[PDB]
């Protein structure tokens, strides 16, 4: 019952690395598609399977090639990848051909950025800021705010930790990143993220508080040959613990 | 199962006239299931170099085809149609009345 | 214009014979092929030479792929129903649909299935619904009709689509749809008067005798309308004469709009 | 060619009711669709419609008119969680889907007692920021980006405390300038008159 399952979340290409994306559907369906999605314009679709056995081009099928594997499996490939790849690509399935009121099942999405250089390549700084003791007296509540600055590309993922637990309730992380030099193309990103909870909570010195961003980034087989670290994938925190 | 047997009508072209080149027809319709086999005869044997029109559809389910050949008709040559079906224990020959 | 139609016929036979297609698909209009489709080829191809002139390309790639996917579909219904039936052997499963556009301006649509050439379901794209000729069609009337979106879907495609593709076949075919070829029509003795006709286009003809000006059509042989070979038609009909007595016998014909009438002296 | 057109974003207000436009130019015409994409997921199916006239689904409603080529998605009683894109998209006479490209709806929560404040949070040791929070002010107020190129100000977010059932709005502001001051961080916005700047120091 996973419906449309697509592989990787997040990837950082090189120009001219190569790139399978991976899509199944459990759900017995005969057609399946490859979409991207750019700002600013409607869904466009890649390559296409309208059942097991057969393929065809869709509007933008330039630069990538499919592979309709078996009736489940619909892998998409850029042989060798462009800047202008750089996109969030979309699986999807309906039961029959496009033809008819069938909808579309759509995969959680694959976010690919392509790098002419990896030097380009920063993961975040996280630091974790402790509430006003103004907002505290103001409002019985009590505000944390978590920056995750200097990272690009935009492949994050920001989640709260409340005693060993993640939360999302009390939590606002901005759903877009600010651009820190708004006018540059590679401009690195920053991102904010609050959580509020009730002055008694954070006035408990046992009640602990950690920020985390998982980054997505290189891997073993990337080069590098910059002086810093190679920005890999992983994950930066902070935290803060509640005061009495 | 209801299985429907060929009709099978043979016909030329224009009205026959001696010495003049003539196509021969025969018609095959109204059969189900779709599997035929159909030849044109020329005094009892097959005529070889005889074309069809593809399968084709009728709103009642049924199917019908056209075999034709090039000829010219003679006083001497007796022509037929002969028409095999899953319907028909033998094969069945309709001639050409003309 | 005279009346036209557009309709495509699916055939899939679940037990074919060495050779034979499990599917095949074919468009007409009026009653020429305009399209076709089968699981041998797994292509999509003109029948009509102005098909082919004003399609492009792209219009055959693509249902060429909806045909695949569409012989497949048709693959799993006939399975589904040669179970339901508890059917051993071969057997068939068609589907027609398709529209016309009449003389008058007003329009018909049809969609239709048959298993082993019979009726099976009836679409009535008025009351939204589908009529089932046994129980195993009741079964996927069922189904069909929970789906009450595909049904909206088909009701716009017969009465808005299907029109529109006719329309524009009709004008890409005009010089041959649209023309005129008048019949010849004779009458000879073989006793029963014949009352030939031959070299005619559209194929729709009325053929019929009278005997001292009154129509007795339960005593009339009605020859089938049937192609000649070269885009033309030919018909007749017969009529047994009276040896006890004379009659005025005559001929009557009526094709596109002309009428003729042929005494017997 | 074919396309199809709607919106780029629409702003509407809790409780309230929203028609989101959907205009199609299209070689034939086989059904329309809406779907729903919250940022960063997956769209979802929302609607179909291809005879005339208005369906309903919930607190969604969904019309076409095939005349017009126009359709248009009815949310009525927004909540906060309607806040997503949604995408129409026209099937064409060869099946082949036309996506429009989406409409932003952006929700401005009823915010019941106002108290709009700018708070200077506590330093990290680790951080060479100062950080400050303008918080809890009415929805009509909009949040400018900074003119300074080394102060950060990101855009408002809501925020739903779902235990004590209370939204509050929220601005960040940061800065490692010395001559950075929360009193200071904001002065590119339209804030409200009353808002509260605590004492520093
Ligand atoms: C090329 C146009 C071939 N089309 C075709 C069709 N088209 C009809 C699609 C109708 C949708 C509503 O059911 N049908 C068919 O069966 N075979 C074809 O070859």
């Amino acid at each position: 019952n996973a419906g449309v399952t697509q592989t990787p979340k997040f990837q950082v290409l090189k120009t001219g690395q190569s790139m399978t994306l991976q899509c199944a559907q459990d759900m017995n369906h005969n057609s399946m598609y490859w979409y991207r999605q750019d700002p600013g314009m409607g869904l466009r679709l890649i390559y296409y399977s309208a059942s097991e056995g057969t393929t065809d081009k869709g509007e933008v099928p330039n630069g990538y090639n499919v592979s309709r594997l078996n009736k489940r499996e619909f892998s998409l490939r850029l042989e060798s990848a462009a800047p202008s790849q750089t996109s969030v690509y979309f699986c999807a399935s309906s039961v029959w051909t496009g033809e008819g009121s069938g909808e579309l099942f759509f995969g959680e999405g694959s976010r690919l950025t392509v790098l002419e250089d990896l030097k380009n390549v920063f993961p975040p700084e996280v630091a974790v800021f402790e509430p006003s003791e103004a907002e505290i007296s103001h409002t019985q509540k009590a505000t944390l705010v978590c920056l995750a600055t200097g990272f690009y590309p935009d492949h994050v993922e920001l989640s709260w930790w409340v005693n060993g637990k993640e939360v999302h309730s009390g939590v606002c992380t901005d759903p877009q990143p600010l651009k820190e030099q708004p006018a540059l193309n590679d401009s690195r990103y920053a991102l904010s993220s609050r959580l509020r909870v009730s002055a008694t909570f954070w006035q408990n010195p046992r009640n602990h508080f950690r920020c985390q961003v998982q980054f997505y980034g290189l891997s073993e087989n990337d080069e590098w040959t910059q002086d810093r670290a190679k920005p890999v994938t992983q994950i930066v925190s902070a935290e803060a613990w509640g005061r009495a | 199962m209801i299985q429907r047997t060929p009709k099978i009508q043979v016909y030329s072209r224009h009205p026959a006239e001696n010495g003049k080149s003539n196509f021969l027809n025969c018609y095959v319709s109204g059969f189900h299931p779709s599997d035929i086999e159909v030849d044109l005869l020329k005094n009892g044997e097959r005529i070889e170099k005889v074309e069809h029109s593809d399968l084709s559809f009728s709103k009642d389910w049924s199917f019908y085809l056209l075999y034709y050949t090039e000829f010219t008709p003679t006083e001497k040559d007796e022509y037929a149609c002969r028409v095999n079906h899953v319907t028909l224990s033998q094969p069945k020959i309709v001639k050409w009345d003309r | 214009m005279r009346t036209h139609s557009l309709r495509y016929f699916r055939l899939g036979v679940s037990d074919p014979i060495h050779g034979v297609p499990e599917f095949i698909s074919v468009g007409y209009v009026d009653s020429h092929p305009i399209t076709t489709y089968d699981s041998v080829t797994r292509q999509k191809e003109p029948r009509a030479p102005w098909m082919a002139e004003n399609l492009a390309p792209d219009h055959w790639e693509r249902y060429t792929q909806l045909l695949r996917g569409w012989q497949q579909m048709f693959k799993v219904e006939l399975k589904r129903l040669q179970r339901h039936y508890n059917h051993s052997g071969s057997h068939t499963y068609q589907r027609m649909i398709g529209c016309e556009l009449l003389e008058d301006g007003s329009t018909t649509g049809f969609l239709q299935y048959a298993y082993d050439g019979q009726d099976f379901l009836i679409f009535n794209k008025d009351t939204l619904s589908w009529l089932a000729v046994d129980n195993v069609a009741h079964t996927i009337k069922q189904a069909w009709e929970a789906n009450q979106h595909e049904l909206l879907y088909q009701k716009n495609w017969l009465e808005e689509e299907c029109i529109a593709w006719l329309k524009r076949f009709l004008e890409y075919g005009k010089d041959t749809l649209q023309r005129t070829e008048p019949p010849l029509v004779r009458v000879n003795r073989k006793t029963a008067l014949f009352c030939k006709a031959h070299g005619f286009y559209p194929p729709e003809i009325y053929m019929t005798w009278m005997k001292n000006g009154e129509e007795i059509v339960q005593e009339i042989d009605y020859g089938d309308i049937l192609p000649s070979g070269d885009g033309t038609y030919q018909a007749w009909a017969s009529i047994e004469l009276d040896p006890q007595s004379s009659n005025l016998y005559s001929c009557h014909v009526e094709h596109s709009g002309v009428h003729m009438v042929l005494q017997v002296p | 060619g074919q396309n199809i057109d709607q919106p780029t974003e629409m702003t509407a207000t809790e409780g309230a009711i929203v028609q989101i436009n959907c205009t199609y130019q299209t070689s034939g015409f086989n059904g329309l669709f809406w779907y729903q994409q919250h940022a960063g997921e997956a769209p979802t199916f929302l609607s179909y419609n291809v005879l005339d006239g208005l369906e309903e689904k919930g607190r969604f409603s969904s019309f076409l008119s095939r005349s017009k080529g126009y359709s248009y998605l009815l949310l009525k009683e927004l909540q906060m969680k309607d806040s997503a894109s949604y995408l129409c998209a026209v099937k064409d006479s060869n099946y082949q889907l036309i996506w429009g490209a989406g409409t932003k709806l952006i929700i401005k929560p009823d915010i019941q007692n106002p108290d709009p404040a700018v708070y200077q949070l506590r330093d990290s040791k680790s951080s060479d920021k100062s950080v400050c929070l303008f918080t809890d002010f009415d929805s009509q107020t909009n949040v400018s980006q900074s003119k300074d190129s080394d102060v950060y100000i990101t855009d408002k977010c809501v925020l739903d405390m779902r235990s004590m059932d209370f939204k509050s709005n929220s601005a960040v502001a940061w800065s490692n300038k010395s001559d950075f001051a929360c009193a200071n961080a904001f002065n590119n916005s339209i804030i409200p008159e009353d808002t509260f700047f605590p004492s520093p120091e």
